[PDB]
DNA sequence: CCCCCCCCCCCCCCCCCCCCC
C-alpha cells in the first residue's frame, strides 16, 4: 500500500521540509518520488541540495523504471521535422514530416506522388538548421518508376552537388511480396553501420492486389500486410528514421466521383498521418489531411515544377 | 485450467450437487451457460460451451439466440414438452413478449 | 435421444397393460408425473383407472453411488422377505441413469470408481437373474478421439456388462424435426446385430 | 493456514501427509481426489470441505435492499467515473463502471484515443467532480504515444472544464500522474499486465487502466488455422484484467479494431464489427460503438461523429453525437435518441 | 493400467450522350 510522506522523517529529513511538502499537496511518498527537481526548486525555502537530498531519500523507497509524461515530452523536444519543399505543405504539417512514425500518402494517377518522394529523398540530406535531417535515404521501389534525373534537379535547385546527393542514396527494386519482406530484412541489417534518416516505399500496396487476386484470398493478404506493417513500425521506432508510403485508390460503387484508399482496415488502422491528394488546375494540386492524432483537418496548395515539388508560381 | 479431465470431474461434481438440492429443498436451480463456435466442413456455427457430456447434466434446456433483429426463445430440450421457438423482446420494465 | 421417454411409455405400459408393480430409480431429475399421465391417458378414459395404474408405479430418487445400492439392497431384502405374497411385487425396475452416478467418481489414477461401477453391476444382475426381474438402466454416448466412432459411456469394464444393448441417434436433422428417432440393435444374445427401425416419439402421446 | 482450523488430529496428520498447504490448495481438488490422497473415507473427508468452505467465508448475510441502501459501503454500485462531458454522461447516466471492462471499438479516425485521452485527464478530478482523485496508466501497442496533443490538452483544460473553479485546476499535477508504456508483442503484453500495472495500482499511484488497441499484436501474430492458443491467450488476458479491476476498484477501458462484416452476434445491417470474434465479447461489461460518417459530412462539411451503446446490464440501446475541437470531445445537446 | 475434452479469418470495383431555330 502507500506510505505517507512521514516516512521521511526516518530517513534523516527535518520535519520542517515534510511540513512543507505536505502543504505542496505531496502526501506520499510515492507522489513525490516522482517529481521533478524544477518543481521542487520552485517552492520557497527549498534549495538544490535539498531537492536532491529529499530525492535520494525517497529514491530508495520507491520503485522506479515507470516513465511519467513530462518525463516523456521533455525527452521528445529534440524531434526533427523534414521539410517538403513547399512552405504551404510545411504550414499545413507544422513544420513537415516527422521521423520515427509512419506517414501514408494515396490519390488517383498523376497527383504527385512519387514526385514527393523524390523531393524528400534529396531534402533529407540538408543540414538541420536549413530543414533537413543529416542523414542519408532509402528508396524500395515496386514499380519501376525511379529517377535520378529528378534527384539532380531537385540538388541543382538546393545548390548541393549532384555526385554526392546520388552516392547518398540506396535502390532497391521489388518483384513480389516475399521480395518485399526480405528486403526490409536486408534494410534493418544495414542501417547499423551508416545514419539513414529517411524510408520510401512505392508502393506499399501494388503486388499485394494481384499476388492475393481473388475472393478467396483476402484474409491471407490482409494477414501478410498486417506483418509487414509491423516490421515497418518496428523499423521506424528502433532507429528514430521516417518512414513514408504510398498508396492506391478504389471506386465507391454503392452510393461526385468518390474514391477511398485500398488496403481496408489494417493500413488505416497501422499508419499515423494519411494525406490525401487530388489534382487541381495546369501543374497545382491540393493536400488534404485524412486522419491525425494531433491536426484538424485542413488544406493546402502546392505545385510540380522543373525542379520538384514547391510552391504555386502567382 | 488446462487439466480438462479435472474440469469435467468438478462439472459433475456440480450437476449432482445442484440437482440433489433442488429435490430436496424443492427449490428451482438457473444456471446460464456461454455460446462457442464449432468449425467443420468450413463452416462456423454457434454451440453451447463445455463440451457434449455437460448436455446431459441439466433437465431443461433453452437457447436465446437473434435471427434478423428479433429475440428467439427455443426450448432445445425438456422431458415432458415439445421443441417449440416463440418471440419476446426486452423493454425498460424487463422481460417482456411480443 | 428419448430414453426416458421409452422408459416412461415401458412403465405406463406395464401398469397398465399388464396391471404389476413397477420401480422407478431416478437419478437426474427426468421423470414427471404429468408426463406418465398424458401417456395414459392416450390409452384408457377411466379416471379410477388410470388412477390404480399410478398407484402401482413406485418412485425413489437416489443421487450418489451409496444411496442407488442402499436402495437396491432394501429391494432385495424386501423382494427375499416377500416370497409368499403376489399382489404387490415389483416386476420391472428402471434406473434412469447409471452414468450420472459413477462419472464423479472416474478419474485420475484411482481405482475406487471401478469397484464401485462393478459392484453397482453386481447388484443388478443379482436383481435381474436370481429374482426373475426386468432390468432397465440408461447410459450416455461418447465419440472415441482416435478413431471417431461413436461407443457407450462408462469405459470397456462396463462394455461387458448388459445383456442387451439398444441405440437410439437422430436421423441426420433433416427428417427427424421431432419424435423421428433412429432405432438399432448395438448388442444382442439371439439376434444379428445390426438391424434397424424407426420410432415417433410424437405418436406415443 | 491449514492449522487455523478445528480437525481432529489424525485428520490433520493425513492431509500433512499429502503436502497440502492452503485452503485454496484443498479447494483446487476434487473429492475423487482427496479421497485417493488423504486415504480417508467420504463423511471425514466431507467434513473437510466443510470446514474449508466455511474458513473461505461464510456467517455474512448481504441482501439487494443493503446494496441499494449503503452507498458509501458499496461505491462499486452507486459511483461512476465521468468522461469530461455532460453529455456523454447523460448518456452513459453518470460515467463508466468501477468494476469491469469497457470496449470502445470502431473504425480509423472515429475518436478513439481522444475520448482515452479525455478520460485520463479527467480521471485526476476531485470526487464531487467525477474523478477518482488518482492518476492513470496508458499502455501502447500501435503507435507511439501522442504527447503533443496531449499538452494541448493540458494547457485547455481549464477552457474545456467550466464548472470546476479554476483555483483547484491550478495545483492539479497533469502530467506526472499519468504513467506511460509500450508494448510491442503479445508476451510482452501479457508480462507487462501480469507484472508492472498490478504494483502500480497497489500503491495507490493510478485507479484507471488503458490498454488501447488491444487487437493490434493478435492481428498480426495468429491466423484463421491458430485460434485455439489466441483464445486461450485472450481469456487469460480477460481473467487478469476483471481480477485487478475487481480487487482496486479501477475501470479499465480497451480499445478495439473493426473488421467489415461482410447474424448470430446481432449485426445484421452493420457495415463492420468489432474484431476478435466471440471469445473476446464474451468478457466485457460494457459495449461502445464510436462511428463517423463520410458520406454527410460531405454534405455537411463538419465530420459527424455518433456515439453507440451496443450492450449493457443497465443501459438501453441508444446513441447521441459529439465534435473534437482543440478543448476536447464534447457531446452536442439535443442529439440521445 | 484405470476415464473423458477446443475454435475462426477478411473487402472488392466504374459505366454512358442527347438536341435546331
Ligand atoms: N520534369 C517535370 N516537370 C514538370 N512536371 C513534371 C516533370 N516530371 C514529371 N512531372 C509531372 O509529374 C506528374 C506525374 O506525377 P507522379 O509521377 O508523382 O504520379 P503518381 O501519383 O506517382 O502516379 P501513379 O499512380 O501513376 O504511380 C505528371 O502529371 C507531370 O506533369
Ligand atoms: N487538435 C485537433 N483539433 C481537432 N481535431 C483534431 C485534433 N487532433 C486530432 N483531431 C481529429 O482526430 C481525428 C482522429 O482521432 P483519433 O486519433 O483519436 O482516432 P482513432 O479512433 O484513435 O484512430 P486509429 O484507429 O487510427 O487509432 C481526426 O479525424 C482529426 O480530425
Ligand atoms: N409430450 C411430448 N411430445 C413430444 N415430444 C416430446 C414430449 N415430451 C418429450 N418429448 C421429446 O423428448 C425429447 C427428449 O427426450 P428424453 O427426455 O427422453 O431425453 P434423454 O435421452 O433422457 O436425455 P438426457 O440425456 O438429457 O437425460 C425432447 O427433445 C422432445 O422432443
Ligand atoms: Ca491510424
Ligand atoms: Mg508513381
Ligand atoms: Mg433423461
Ligand atoms: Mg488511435
Amino acid at each position: 500500500g502507500p506510505q505517507p510522506i512521514s516516512r521521511l522523517e526516518q530517513c534523516g529529513i527535518n520535519a520542517n521540509d515534510v511540513k512543507k511538502l505536505e502543504e505542496a499537496g505531496f502526501h506520499t511518498v510515492e507522489a513525490v518520488a516522482y517529481a521533478p527537481k524544477k518543481e521542487l526548486i520552485n517552492i520557497k525555502g527549498i534549495s538544490e541540495a535539498k531537492a536532491d537530498k529529499i530525492l535520494a531519500e525517497a529514491a530508495k523507497l520507491v520503485p522506479m523504471g515507470f516513465t511519467t509524461a513530462t518525463e516523456f515530452h521533455q525527452r521528445r523536444s529534440e524531434i526533427i521535422q523534414i521539410t517538403t519543399g513547399s512552405k504551404e505543405l510545411d504550414k499545413l504539417l507544422q513544420g513537415g514530416i516527422e521521423t520515427g512514425s509512419i506517414t501514408e500518402m494515396f490519390g488517383e494517377f498523376r497527383t504527385g506522388k512519387t514526385q514527393i518522394c523524390h523531393t524528400l529523398a534529396v531534402t533529407c540530406q540538408l543540414p538541420i538548421d536549413r530543414g533537413g535531417g543529416e542523414g542519408k535515404a532509402m528508396y524500395i521501389d515496386t514499380e519501376g518508376t525511379f529517377r535520378p534525373e529528378r534527384l539532380l534537379a531537385v540538388a541543382e535547385r538546393y545548390g548541393l552537388s549532384g555526385s554526392d546527393v546520388l552516392d547518398n542514396v540506396a535502390y532497391a527494386r521489388a518483384f513480389n511480396t516475399d521480395h518485399q519482406t526480405q528486403l526490409l530484412y536486408q534494410a534493418s541489417a544495414m542501417m547499423v553501420e551508416s545514419r539513414y534518416a529517411l524510408l520510401i516505399v512505392d508502393s506499399a500496396t501494388a503486388l499485394y492486389r494481384t499476388d492475393y487476386s481473388g475472393r478467396g484470398e483476402l484474409s491471407a493478404r490482409q494477414m501478410h500486410l498486417a506483418r509487414f506493417l509491423r516490421m515497418l513500425l518496428r523499423l521506424a521506432d528502433e532507429f528514430g528514421v521516417a518512414v513514408v508510403i504510398t498508396n492506391q485508390v478504389v471506386a465507391q460503387v454503392d452510393g461526385a466521383d468518390p474514391k477511398k484508399p485500398i488496403g481496408g482496415n489494417i493500413i488505416a488502422h497501422a499508419s499515423t498521418t494519411r494525406l490525401y491528394l487530388r489534382k487541381g488546375r495546369g501543374e497545382t494540386r491540393i493536400c488534404k489531411i485524412y486522419d491525425s492524432p494531433c491536426l484538424p483537418e485542413a488544406e493546402a496548395m502546392f505545385a510540380i515544377n522543373a525542379d520538384g515539388v514547391g510552391d504555386a508560381k502567382d | 485450467l488446462d487439466d480438462l479431465s479435472l474440469r469435467t470431474r468438478l462439472l459433475n461434481g456440480l450437476a449432482q450437487q445442484m440437482i440433489s438440492l433442488a429435490n430436496n429443498h424443492r427449490l428451482a436451480v438457473i444456471l446460464t451457460n456461454q455460446m462457442t463456435t464449432k468449425i467443420d466442413r468450413n463452416q462456423a456455427l454457434l454451440v453451447p460451451a463445455l463440451g457434449e457430456s455437460w448436455g446431459h447434466a441439466a433437465t431443461i434446456r433453452l437457447i436465446f439466440h437473434w435471427d434478423r433483429k428479433q429475440r428467439l426463445a427455443t426450448l432445445y430440450k425438456s422431458p415432458s414438452q415439445k421443441e417449440c421457438t416463440v418471440l419476446f423482446q426486452i423493454k425498460p420494465q424487463g422481460f417482456r413478449d411480443t | 435421444s428419448g430414453k426416458t421417454q421409452v422408459c416412461l411409455c415401458m412403465a405406463a405400459n406395464v401398469a397398465h397393460g399388464l396391471q404389476q408393480n413397477v420401480l422407478y430409480v431416478d437419478s437426474n431429475g427426468g421423470l414427471t408425473a404429468s408426463r406418465l399421465l398424458q401417456l395414459l391417458q392416450a390409452k384408457t378414459q377411466d379416471e379410477e383407472e388410470q388412477a390404480e395404474a399410478l398407484r402401482r408405479i413406485q418412485v425413489v430418487h437416489a443421487f450418489d453411488i451409496f444411496q442407488m445400492l442402499d436402495v437396491l439392497q432394501e429391494l432385495r431384502g424386501t423382494v427375499a422377505q416377500q416370497v409368499t405374497g403376489s399382489s404387490g411385487t415389483v416386476k420391472v425396475v428402471v434406473v434412469d441413469s447409471v452414468t450420472a452416478v459413477v462419472s464423479p467418481l472416474l478419474g485420475g489414477q484411482q481405482r475406487e470408481g471401478l469397484a464401485l461401477m462393478m459392484q453397482l453391476a453386481r447388484e443388478l444382475k443379482t436383481l435381474a437373474r436370481d429374482l426373475g426381474m426386468a432390468v432397465v438402466v440408461t447410459n450416455h454416448i461418447t465419440r472415441d478421439r482416435d478413431s471417431g466412432r461413436l461407443k457407450p459411456a462408462l469405459g470397456r469394464s462396463w462394455s461387458f456388462v448388459p445383456s442387451t444393448r439398444i441405440l437410439l441417434d437422430t436421423i441426420e436433422g433433416a427428417g427427424a424435426s421431432g419424435g423421428r428417432r433412429m432405432a438399432c440393435l448395438a448388442k444382442s444374445s439371439r439376434q444379428p446385430t445390426g438391424f434397424q427401425e424407426m420410432v415417433d416419439i410424437g405418436t406415443w402421446g | 493456514d491449514l492449522d487455523l482450523l478445528d480437525l481432529n488430529p489424525r485428520i490433520i496428520a493425513a492431509i500433512k501427509k499429502a503436502k497440502l498447504k492452503s485452503v485454496k490448495e484443498v479447494l483446487h481438488f476434487s473429492g475423487p481426489d482427496l479421497k485417493r490422497l488423504t486415504n480417508l473415507s467420504s463423511p471425514e473427508v466431507w467434513h473437510l470441505l466443510r470446514t474449508a468452505s466455511l474458513h473461505l467465508r461464510g456467517s455474512s448475510i448481504l441482501t439487494a435492499l443493503q446494496l441499494h441502501q449503503q452507498k458509501e459501503r458499496f461505491p462499486t454500485q452507486h459511483q461512476r467515473l465521468s468522461l469530461g462531458c455532460p453529455v456523454l454522461d447523460a448518456l452513459l447516466r453518470g460515467g463508466l463502471p468501477l468494476d469491469g471492462i469497457t470496449e470502445l471499438a470502431g473504425r480509423s479516425s472515429a475518436g478513439k484515443t481522444q475520448l482515452a485521452l479525455q478520460l485520463c485527464l479527467a480521471v485526476q478530478f476531485p470526487r464531487q467532480h467525477g474523478g477518482l482523485e488518482a492518476g492513470a496508466v496508458y499502455i501502447c501497442t500501435e503507435d507511439a504515444f501522442p504527447h503533443k496533443r496531449l499538452q494541448q490538452l493540458m494547457a485547455q483544460q481549464p477552457r474545456l472544464r467550466t464548472d470546476v473553479p479554476g483555483e483547484l485546476l491550478q495545483k492539479l499535477r497533469f502530467g506526472s500522474q499519468i504513467f506511460i508504456e509500450h508494448v510491442a508483442d503479445v508476451d510482452t503484453l501479457l508480462e507487462c499486465v501480469n507484472k508492472k500495472v498490478p504494483v502500480l495500482l497497489s500503491r495507490g499511484m493510478a485507479r484507471l487502466v488503458v490498454i488501447d488497441s488491444v487487437a493490434a499484436p493478435f492481428r498480426c501474430e495468429f491466423d484463421s488455422q491458430a485460434s485455439a492458443p489466441r483464445a486461450r491467450h485472450l481469456q487469460s488476458l480477460g481473467a487478469t484484467l476483471r481480477e485487478l479491476s475487481s480487487a482496486f476498484q479501477s475501470p479499465v477501458l480497451c480499445i478495439n479494431q473493426v473488421t467489415e462484416a461482410m447474424g448470430p452476434l446481432g449485426f445484421w445491417d452493420e457495415r463492420v464489427s468489432p474484431a476478435l470474434g466471440i471469445t473476446w465479447a464474451n468478457q466485457l461489461l460494457v459495449r461502445l460503438l464510436a462511428d463517423r460518417l463520410r458520406e454527410e459530412e460531405a454534405a455537411l462539411g463538419c465530420p459527424a461523429r455518433t456515439l453507440r451503446v451496443l450492450s449493457a446490464p443497465h443501459l438501453p440501446p441508444s446513441s447521441c453525437s459529439y465534435t473534437i475541437s482543440a478543448e476536447g470531445v464534447r457531446g452536442t445537446p439535443g442529439t440521445q435518441s
